[PDB]
RNA sequence: ACUGAACUCCUCACACCCAAUUGGACCAAUCUAUCACCCUAUAGAAGAACUAAUGUUAGUAUAAGUAACAUGAAAACAUUCU
């Protein structure tokens, strides 16, 4: 199936009557789905307020230091594909988005210097702080194949990468974890790719014509 | 009778792989030219073939809905019509089974 | 020397294949609808100054890389092997298609090519070759014919029937190589370059430089042998199954040197004919 | 129940070097209990054993039997995955380099026991064109395999 | 029985008699149990003959590595790289010792057949026989029915 | 792929070549009628001993043909159709006890023969034949590879071999095949009688009198029933049986010659007894 | 031994060959074309064109009609073998059936056959075309045709 | 004269070619006692060892992809015809 409109009128036309029962445990979730305020890039100290009240040792002026040691090493962690530091450094709406169209290649990201400083750029808020970041860095990739045969990336040069990372904490034993990256609509397209593709038109049954 | 002994691997191997036994690699097969699925020489393709079969069903669904009824062969030869299109001065004198599609690229 | 001028030629050409790989901006991608009658509307993402019609073809079917022998290319013919160049519409050329004209000039143009490659490598060392151009022929017209000067010894010279059989088999060789044609379209200074030691070939570049608004000039490469073409070729030697070097003839207002044709009649892979027929195609390929 | 021709697809290679040739791709695809019995796919699953992917689906498509709409199915199922999943470039580039068939787990009707037959069929695609095949040995090959044969003898039972 | 068996030639390792004899084991490992029942003719086997037998070949280097083992074994190591590892399980100290210096005596080549009994590697001194030794020539090479 | 000669042709170039290479063959057989007129072998009369050529003869059918004693005999026409004497082969390069020509009947398309064929057919100038079979023979009689063979090769009261292959039945078992329906022998021998494929097999109906040849048609009306299905090629040869075996006197030796031009024949060379049609109605007295 | 027999065996008798064939032929009256397999749709199809021979003859032919009325289960297609098909093919003298192959018929692997009625107003077949005239062998062969057009 | 054995000699080693029967020395695996601790030791015990019962149960072969088996026809799948 599709959706869940086509299960329950399968299930309902061959006669499986699912009852909703009720069990007192819940899901406990600690993510959000997607993002409080979309910032939208070229006076939110309510949220700094609501979020001091609760952590209540927390210093913006530190925390793009911070937030920079999240993102590095969250992503040294696909280096060596160690899912179980990613779920300490990264969220649960991240964790599949960055891991799973990765999984059986190779990835050999690293970083290099900052062109400039990371700064933090808005904040927002059972409670769910959420903290976007600007990232202005270099970094290199290098995506192999099951082969080990490169297809995307030249190891050695450095790129120049824009990044607007949302952060998520909860807010008992949770910290900052990454929780999206935002692309901006007049971002430039990302590198090509070392290989070709073909795109398919319309299947045509014979009933129907290509106009 | 019945088998006097068992027959070894070795033998029925050397029995059903023998090429008399296998299949061949024909070599009939080109590509249809005007759909591209590729078919057999000396057999019309299977893919144009559905086309056609297609569109003689819904043109003798429209025979059926304009006889009504069995035994209603008429003495009048007929002429398939598409949208926007006159009869001619030679289908005149022919019955007339309009269509609601377009007039396709083959038909003609 | 002859080495020389092989090795020297290809040098050059290779010299214009780096210059030419080398001017990327870093594998540009480039898409191209095939438009096409069958398997339409169907976009190939592709690497801009690298990847050639053949592996458009690649990506539809094997089906279209045996048969498909030119593209049109935004309704120009263009080689299989020469790399794309931008955003672009493709048709495939065939044989057996419905008017395929420019698909009969092409196999022309290459037996004729073909036919040189035989010629200029046939000769015993002390006997001056001198290929000076192939006409384009018409199709209905018989039989392609490569214009061919020889030296002052050979002034007198007519081959037996063993000869003409001997260059087939020289063909047949070239064809069994299964050589791909390598093309580049080079501006006239490096095509001066490469043949800067026969008249015949640097005015034929000049003539055809004088054409374009650039001075722009195919040339084409089937293995360790270079020459000039008019327009596009077959993929490659492979599809010639049936060639013949039929006759040669003498050409009458010769007072300078003798502007000896040679003559050739040939038919694809997909175009056999029986042997009977074939035998009347030798025959009204000697005129 | 074994599953291992599941998991072939599954080797994740170490990144190669600059100085080394490239790696074809390999396809490992299968379907489980195809009604067909065994020895049924083994004529057609021979068939295609190194043929292109587009000669082996032109042969199977014109093939009265049972059994090649299954591998058709098969095979244009491994030509999706051999692109989407595992970076082959062109579709046309693959050949069939291992296509078996081996027994499925089958059913037993009472009636006079009668099995009901199952199979599988397992392919193997290998980026690349399909392998030239093997030459007759001429007279010349059989020539110095038999003066090799001469060269190679001794004086046997001395010294 | 031999069509099972792989087989070989006799050989040495390095044309071990001609310049000089080199003793062709180098590492004799022993792992003998400290309380076990099975090493105990290991045990007296290290404590009276494994010191003398280590001054009697001061090119071998003996690994005595006494560990808590169930079987005892003894690996012999040899100058070609095989290795023979045998067991000293529940033999006495002269069975053990008749072993170690059978170990000590051998090459490391296999103990699979061996072809002939001998090895030339210069079989022939007079040359070899060819078929035109023993045969007398022909005036001017003739052979028959040559006319001139 | 495999190809046929039709294959890749317009619709205006098929019947082109159909009339194209037919209008060689019509050229190829026309020119071919004059061997005298060419430079044939040289002629050498009748010596006891010697055999000559045979042919090769489409069988038309039977009809009967009455004798002048008012018998009927059941006779098989035999048409020669293109007949021609394709290659000698002297005995030296045969290895055999006799020198050999191989000669073929009735001309077959182009399109549809084997290429060494169609080679050895063009260097000799002919169309194709569809048989060839090969007739040991003396060297006394050898016509040049290249001539035609006639009707009246043979004459009336000749006697004559036909062999041919006879009509297959298929498999079929042994009452039909063989006409019917041991213990210590743990075995059957070879030659043992049962089911298997009738006919399509060469027999030879031996001595087989010439009654009436037509020189106009070039058919030879021959006594009896030879092996083979309607339209089949027979191959004729002079009889072997010892009590016809020195009748060549007056048989024309080489072949008969029509490019000769001497004493030329009729319509249709009858036999001494044969009543033919246009005679009167025979009486006994 | 079947040599010179010309009708296939079929149905369950001869009497019941001719009802299959009658029923075949009566489908192809009807719907002027017919997918049927391949040995039906042949020997059908020596019936057929016979049919039509015997359409030509006149409606007022009494032999005609009885041929008709037996040949045609449904009686409504004898006023339209007399005056539809046979007024069509009142020109040509032969060939008023083509036949083609289909693929295999999916349920039991049989050879199957098209015959129609050539000229009806249904959509055409993709008959199979001959080659081009503009290929290169085609003009070759042309050019050919040309010389030897010159030599008179 | 030569060949020619498991006889006899020769170099080393020797307890190491019979039925039924009968004497003896060892012993696989298991459990118990106590050791041992990458698989053992000394004993004690016993449902204690399978190339064979038209053995029993299960698996999978062979005969064999064999014998056998199945759907009147066209079609608009409505219908009509045999
Ligand atoms: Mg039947
Ligand atoms: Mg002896
Ligand atoms: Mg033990
Ligand atoms: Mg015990
Ligand atoms: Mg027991
Ligand atoms: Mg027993
Ligand atoms: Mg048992
Ligand atoms: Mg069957
Ligand atoms: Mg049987
Ligand atoms: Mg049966
Ligand atoms: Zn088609």
């Amino acid at each position: 199936f599709k959706t869940e409109k086509e299960f329950m009128q399968h299930a309902r036309k061959a006669g499986l009557v699912i009852p909703p029962e009720k069990s007192d445990r819940s899901i406990h979730l600690a993510c959000t789905a997607g993002i409080f305020d979309a910032y939208v890039p070229p006076a939110s100290q309510v949220s700094i307020r609501r979020i001091k009240d609760y952590d209540a040792n927390f210093k913006i002026k530190d925390f793009p230091e911070k937030a920079k040691d999240i993102f590095i090493e969250a992503h040294l962690c696909l280096n060596n594909s160690d899912h179980d530091r990613l779920h300490t450094l990264v969220t649960e709406h991240c964790f599949p988005d960055m891991t799973w169209d990765i999984k059986y290649k190779t990835v050999r990201w690293s970083f290099v210097e900052s062109l400039e400083p990371s700064h933090v750029v808005q904040v927002r808020c059972n409670v769910y702080g959420q903290i976007t970041v600007r990232m202005h860095t270099r970094q290199t990739l290098a995506i192999y194949d099951r082969f080990g045969r490169l297809m995307y990336g030249q190891e050695d040069v450095p790129k120049d990468v824009l990044e607007y990372v949302v952060f998520e904490k909860q807010l008992p034993y949770g910290s900052w974890r990454m929780h999206t990256k935002i692309v901006p609509p007049w971002a430039p397209p990302k590198q090509p790719i070392l290989k070709t593709v073909m795109i398919p038109g319309p299947q045509l049954k014979p009933e129907e014509e290509y106009e | 009778a019945a088998p006097k002994n068992r027959r070894t691997i070795e033998v029925n191997r050397c029995r059903r792989r023998n090429p008399q036994k296998l299949i061949k690699v024909k070599n009939n097969i080109d590509v249809c030219p005007e759909c591209g699925h590729l078919k057999q020489k000396h057999v019309l393709c299977a893919y144009c073939y559905e086309k056609v079969c297609k569109e003689t069903a819904e043109i003798r669904r429209q025979i059926g809905k304009q006889e009504g009824g069995p035994f209603k062969a008429p003495t009048i030869e007929t002429v398939v019509l598409y949208t926007g299109e006159t009869p001619s001065e030679q289908d005149q004198g022919k019955r007339i089974i309009e269509r609601d599609r377009k007039r396709p690229s083959w038909f003609t | 020397s002859p080495t020389e001028l092989t090795e020297m030629r290809n040098d050059l050409f290779n010299k214009e294949k780096a210059r030419q790989l080398s001017l990327t901006p870093r594998t540009e991608k480039i898409e191209v609808k095939h438009v096409g009658k069958t398997d339409p509307g169907t976009v190939f993402v592709m690497n801009k100054n690298i990847s050639t019609p053949y592996s458009c073809a690649m990506h539809l079917s094997e089906w279209y890389c045996r048969k498909s022998i030119l593209a049109l290319v935004d309704g120009q013919p263009w080689d299989m092997y020469k790399p794309l160049t931008k955003s672009c519409e493709i048709k495939f050329l065939t044989f057996k298609d419905c008017d395929p004209g420019e698909v009969n000039k092409a196999y022309w143009r290459s037996c004729a090519m073909m036919m040189g490659c035989v010629i200029e490598r046939a000769f015993k060392d002390e006997y001056m070759v001198n290929l000076v151009r192939a006409p384009e022929v018409p199709v209905i017209s018989g039989a392609f014919c490569y214009d061919v000067v020889l030296d002052s010894k050979l002034d007198e010279w007519m081959p037996t029937k063993e000869n003409l059989r001997s260059f087939t088999k020289d063909a047949h060789a070239l064809i069994y190589k299964d050589l791909p044609f390598e093309t580049l379209e080079v501006e006239a200074k490096v095509a001066l370059e490469i043949f800067q030691h026969s008249k015949y070939k640097v005015d034929f570049i000049e003539e055809k430089a004088s054409q374009n608004p650039e001075r722009i000039v195919k040339l084409h490469r089937i293995g360790d042998f270079i020459d000039v073409s008019e327009g596009p070729l077959i993929p490659r030697t492979s599809i010639c199954f049936q060639y013949e070097v039929s006759a040669v003839h003498n050409l009458q207002p010769t007072q300078p040197s003798l502007i000896r044709r040679f003559q050739g009649v040939s038919l694809p892979v997909h175009l056999r004919a029986h042997f009977t027929i074939w035998d009347k195609l030798l025959e009204r390929s000697r005129k | 129940i074994s599953r291992k021709w599941e998991k072939k697809n599954k080797i994740v290679y170490p990144p190669q070097l600059p100085g080394e040739p490239r790696r074809p791709a390999e396809i490992y695809h299968c379907r489980r209990q195809i009604k067909y019995s065994k020895d049924k796919m083994w004529y057609l699953a021979k068939l295609i054993r190194g043929m292109s992917i587009d000669q082996a689906l032109a042969q199977l498509e014109f093939n009265d039997k049972k059994g090649a709409k299954i591998i058709k199915e098969v095979l244009l199922e491994a030509q999706d995955m051999a692109v989407r999943d595992h970076n082959v470039e062109f579709r046309s580039n693959l050949y069939i380099a291992e296509s078996t068939s081996g027994r499925g787990q089958c059913l037993k009707r009472i009636r006079g026991i009668m099995e009901k037959v199952y199979c599988h069929y397992f392919v193997k695609l290998v980026e690349g064109p399909p392998p030239p095949p093997e030459p007759p040995k001429t007279a010349v090959a059989h020539a110095k395999e038999y003066i090799q044969q001469l060269r190679s003898r001794t004086i046997v039972h001395t010294l | 029985t031999a069509r099972g068996t792989p087989s070989r030639f006799l050989a040495s390792v390095l044309h071990n008699g001609l310049g000089r004899y080199v003793q062709q084991l180098q590492r004799l490992s022993f792992s003998v149990s400290r309380d076990g029942a099975s090493s105990r003719g290991a045990r007296e086997f290290v404590e009276r003959e494994v010191i003398d037998f280590a001054r009697r070949n001061p090119g071998v280097v003996i690994y005595v590595n006494s560990r808590p083992c169930c079987v005892p074994r003894v690996v012999a190591e040899y100058l070609n790289g095989a290795v023979r590892e045998e067991s000293i399980h529940c033999k006495s100290v002269e069975e053990i010792s008749t072993l170690v210096q059978k170990l000590a005596d051998q090459s490391g080549l296999d103990v699979i057949r061996i072809r002939k009994p001998f090895h030339t590697d210069n079989p022939s001194i007079q040359g070899q026989w060819h078929p035109f030794t023993n045969k007398p020539t022909t005036f001017r090479g003739l052979r028959p029915r040559e006319v001139q | 792929s495999g190809t046929w000669w039709d294959e890749h042709l317009s619709e205006e170039n098929v019947p082109f070549i159909k009339q194209l290479v037919s209008d060689e063959d019509k050229a190829q057989l026309a020119s071919k009628l004059c061997p005298l007129k060419d430079e044939p072998w040289p002629i050498h009369p009748w010596e006891p001993g010697s055999f000559r050529v045979g042919l090769i003869a489409l069988k038309l059918g039977m009809m009967p043909l009455w004798t002048k004693d008012g018998q009927k005999h059941v006779v098989t026409l035999l048409q020669v159709q293109d007949c021609h004497v394709l290659k000698y082969t002297s005995k030296e390069n045969c290895n055999g006890k006799m020198a050999t020509l191989s000669v073929g009947g009735k001309t077959v398309s182009r399109f549809r023969k084997a290429t060494s064929i169609l080679e050895f057919y063009r260097e000799l100038g002919l169309p194709p034949k569809q048989t060839v079979k090969i007739f040991n023979i003396t060297d006394n009689a050898a016509i040049k590879p290249g001539t035609p063979l006639y009707a009246a090769h043979f004459r009336p009261g000749q006697y004559v071999d036909v062999t041919a292959k006879t009509i297959g039945k298929g498999f079929q078992g042994v009452m039909k095949r063989w006409g019917f329906k041991t213990g210590d022998i743990g075995r059957v021998w070879p030659g043992t009688k049962m089911p298997g494929k009738m006919g399509n097999i060469y027999r030879t109906e031996y001595g087989l009198k010439v009654w009436r040849i037509n020189t106009k048609h070039n058919i030879i009306y021959v006594n009896g029933s030879v092996p083979g299905h309607k339209n089949c090629l027979v191959k004729v040869k002079d009889s072997k049986l010892p009590a016809y075996k020195d009748l060549g006197k007056n048989l024309p030796f080489p072949t008969y010659f029509p490019d000769g031009d001497e004493e030329e024949l009729p319509e249709d060379l009858y036999d001494e007894n044969v009543c033919q049609p246009g005679a009167p109605s025979i009486t006994f007295a | 031994i079947s040599h010179g027999r010309v009708f296939r065996r079929m149905g369950l008798g001869p009497e019941s060959r001719i009802h299959l064939l009658r029923n075949l032929l009566t489908g192809l009256v009807r719907h002027e074309r017919i997918e049927a397999p391949w040995a039906r749709v042949d020997e059908m199809r020596g019936y057929a064109e016979k049919l039509i021979d015997y359409g030509k003859l006149g409606d007022t032919n009494e032999r005609a009609m009885r041929m008709a009325d037996f040949w045609l289960t449904e009686k409504d297609l004898i006023p339209k073998l007399f005056q539809v098909l046979a007024p069509r093919y009142k020109d040509q003298t032969g060939g008023y059936t083509r036949m083609l192959q289909i693929p295999n018929r999916s349920l039991d692997r049989a050879k199957m056959a098209v015959i129609e009625y050539k000229g009806n107003c249904l959509p055409p077949l993709p008959l199979p075309r001959r080659d081009s005239h503009l290929t290169l062998l085609n003009q070759l062969l042309q050019g050919l045709r040309q010389d030897l057009r010159q030599s008179q």
